[PDB]
């Protein structure tokens, strides 16, 4: 999920611009829901996942807001001490405490129902996995007991008219989510919201802690601690699930890292490239980042250094020369299935070989499997989410930085071999592999592009539509499931705010019993494909002027 | 009129609700959601509560069990009961709005029932505040803010320490799964501020 907020110091023909691209995969019907609310203190427009009462992506004519997953560490696991003689109890603060328990029955269509028990301690629900007669792990979420508060904080924030009223609600949202602000005067803001535990001294948050009591959290850190910035000197706020702030620790996920190699640099670059950006230029950053190969910029220098001394005819050399001439912006050929340039295939093969040779080689099995992914892995239907730099690649990146990396290389991923030699061996593998497949004329290589699928199953893998309702788009785009842009004080409009979004396939997922698809069942699909967008209306006059239908209800609570 | 809810849809079918009080506003919201995404919402309801097998069968039992093992419904119900009347009105209204439309759908299913219901062999029932809340709770929270691999991490570290020895092992874990990396591009620039907390990276809890 990405977002860029451009403030007054960097906005052209406007005072602030907000472009949000939440990334949850692609689904039919649409992942988000378009809604406008007017009354009882609210006056908003925008769209929101699963039609939550609170709009995650929207504005109220005075301010605008957005989110991207935070990925801060707000979950710890407690190793609970059990006793075979006291089933259902666990030792805590010197006493055998009774676990919470409940019976559940899974009713199964055309199947026999299944009954089982779920267990919970003072730290959280008990995991099913990793159980012994003496141990069980509890998943402790810092937001536990604050779920509803976050749902409402997300609702009430829509009534905010300034940074102070908005941060008051950001302080109540306990999940680990980055919130963004913008307003009609050109002010912009960012808060890495969420509840984060105040851990005991000596507690390494990447590893489990005993649940006997001595390691319980001291409580939760105060809002003061949450990374935030209002009107940054840079004039912009950019995020792609990267680190909020210097020294701020990431999620403990072994596959997740905030390091020198981060895809967000791709956005920072385009925003800094131009002193000021217009709304249309800000929007164009979607199309560019969505086509940008994310590894080229990270490894190109290393590739160049390794091949800089080879003779013209060396094929390893020509592969690298091919990458050098490339901007890393993938485009489809006329056939609608292959990419114009073979760069990503080259990088994919090479990178896969490097990880096998380095990181994978230094990690004991079967943990080595965790670092083998190049980050290009996909199926026929294309990626199920965003493309990122793989964890193995981020580790490899620090190694190739040598002394420029702040991470001590306790072990040499290159195991004593010159880096050039290993980089060359990998380039050799790449050449054998691709030349064998596509021939030895690089210039006529038509490698496969990624495609994109709006799946009929929701992110859970549960059908939310009939299979046949699945939609397809030839060009995979590493972009938001939905994209919305709010432009404050636009100089070419009669309104103090303009807003656009795209909810593909369409606003409605309705199909009549006879199979007649709603008029708004797929009217935003092509628009999504060509980086188009439609206006979001707010004022009564705009809504009235663009009305298609109307209905009045009269109800007594 | 305090009891009047106006629903106006734009050229893309996007609904705009106009209402005087909280309950009526979110009543209108739920009403249009039911009109627009009834099957999607029903299945999302089942996904977030672990009742998919009820309609899809045995291939989703494990799914259901995992969902239910990941939360404590009573605790969610208790947060809902603690809600002020104003906040409660958000969920009650939303639930009620959906129910109004759902009642009309179940009354004239030959014209209003989304085809997927016929196809999947079941009909939609009424929602309660809990149902509405769980849509958000089960997605945003139980899934998008519930990430950890600490047990796996301890296994990796344990294997690193076995392979490279203790001090070395610890060092390599901090190389593969660093706690922080100062060269990480951050949304807030170093000139603005830095995070003041320092953490242990030695697994000193053992
Ligand atoms: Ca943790």
């Amino acid at each position: 999920s990405n977002m860029w907020v451009i403030g007054k110091s960097k906005a052209q023909d406007a005072k602030a611009i907000m472009v949000n691209g939440p990334q949850a995969g692609w689904y039919a019907p649409a992942y988000t829901y378009g809604i406008g609310l007017h009354g009882a203190g609210y006056d908003v427009t925008g769209n929101t996942p699963f039609a939550y009462p609170g709009l995650v992506f929207g504005h109220n004519g005075v301010i605008s807001w957005g989110s991207t997953a935070g990925f801060g560490d707000d979950v710890d696991i407690f190793a609970e001490r059990l006793s075979a003689e006291k089933p259902g109890y666990y030792l805590h603060n010197g006493k055998w405490v009774k676990m919470l328990s409940r019976e559940e029955t899974i009713t199964v269509k055309n199947g026999q129902a299944e009954t089982f028990t779920v267990w919970r301690t003072v730290h959280g629900n008990i995991l099913q996995t990793d159980q012994t007669t003496q141990t069980a792990y509890a998943k402790s979420r810092a937001w536990d007991g604050k779920e509803l508060a976050s749902l409402l904080a997300w609702t009430h924030q829509m009534k905010a008219k300034n940074w102070q009223e908005w941060t008051q609600q950001a302080a109540k949202q306990a999940l680990t989510i980055n919130w963004y602000y913008a307003d009609v005067n050109g002010n912009i803001g960012y808060v890495h919201t969420g509840a984060y535990p105040d851990r005991q001294s000596g507690h390494d948050p990447r590893l489990p802690v005993p649940g006997t009591g001595k390691w319980d959290w001291k409580g939760l850190l105060p809002f003061e601690m949450n990374p935030k910035v209002y009107n940054p000197q840079s004039g912009y706020i950019a995020n792609w699930n990267n680190s909020p702030q210097k020294d701020y620790p990431a999620s403990d996920l072994f596959a997740f890292l905030w390091g020198g190699a981060d895809r967000v640099t791709e956005i920072d670059r385009l925003l800094e490239q131009k002193p000021r950006l217009t709304a249309d230029q800000a929007w164009d950053v979607i199309r560019q980042t969505s086509r940008q190969d994310l590894n080229l910029r990270l490894f190109l220098p290393t590739l160049q250094a390794a091949t800089s001394g080879l003779t013209q005819s060396d094929p390893r050399r020509q592969l690298v020369e091919t990458l050098t001439r490339w901007d890393g912006i993938n485009l489809l050929n006329d056939d609608g299935k292959t990419w114009q340039q073979p760069g990503s295939a080259i990088l994919n093969v090479w990178l896969t070989s490097m990880l096998k040779r380095t990181v994978v080689a230094a990690v004991p099995m079967p943990f080595d499997k965790w670092y083998s992914a190049s980050g290009y892995e996909t199926t026929q239907d294309g990626p199920t989410g965003s493309l990122n730099i793989s964890v193995g690649a981020k580790i490899l990146y620090e190694a190739v930085q040598g002394d420029k990396s702040p991470i001590p290389q306790a072990v040499d991923l290159f195991a004593g071999k010159p880096q050039q030699e290993v980089v060359l061996a990998a380039l050799e593998d790449t050449w054998e592999t691709l030349s064998k497949r596509y021939g030895n004329n690089v210039s006529n290589w038509k490698t496969p592009a990624m495609a994109l699928t709006f799946r009929a199953n929701n992110f859970f893998g549960v059908p939310q539509a009939a299979a046949e309702e699945t939609r397809h788009q030839a060009e995979y785009q590493n972009r938001g499931t939905e994209n919305d842009m709010i432009v404050f004080s636009p100089t070419t409009s009669d309104r103090p705010v303009l807003a656009w979004d795209v909810v593909a396939p369409g606003q409605s997922g309705f199909i009549a019993p006879d199979g007649t698809v709603d008029k708004h069942y797929e009217d935003q699909l092509k628009m999504y494909e060509n980086f188009g967008r439609k206006s979001l209306w707010l004022t009564k006059q705009d809504v009235e002027a663009h009305k298609e239908s109307q209905e009045v209800l009269h109800v007594q609570r | 009129s305090s009891s009047e809810i106006k629903i106006v849809r734009d050229e893309y079918g996007m609904p705009h609700i106009y209402a005087n009080d909280t309950w009526h506003l979110f009543y209108g919201y739920g009403y249009v959601v039911a009109q627009d995404r009834l099957f999607q919402m029903e299945m999302a309801r089942r996904s977030t509560q672990g009742t998919v097998a009820e309609v899809l069968g045995k291939d989703f039992v494990k799914f259901d069990k995992d969902i239910r093992r990941n939360y404590w419904p009573d605790a969610i119900r208790a947060q809902i009961a603690a809600l002020s009347p104003e906040d409660m009105s958000i969920l009650q209204g939303y639930a009620d709005g959906m129910n109004a439309w759902i009642d009309k759908v179940n009354t004239n299913p030959e014209t209003l029932l989304p085809k997927q219901f016929n196809t999947f062999g079941f009909t939609p029932k009424r929602w309660e505040p809990f149902d509405v809340a769980m849509i958000f709770v089960g997605t945003m929270a139980n899934r998008f803010s519930d990430s950890t691999s600490e047990i796996d991490n301890l296994a990796l570290l344990t294997a690193l320490k076995d392979k490279y020895g203790v001090s070395q092992g610890m060092a390599v874990f901090n190389q593969l799964k660093w706690l922080v990396n100062p060269s990480a591009p951050t949304t807030i620039a170093v000139q603005e501020s830095n995070y003041p907390l320092k953490f242990n990276q030695q697994n000193s809890q053992t």
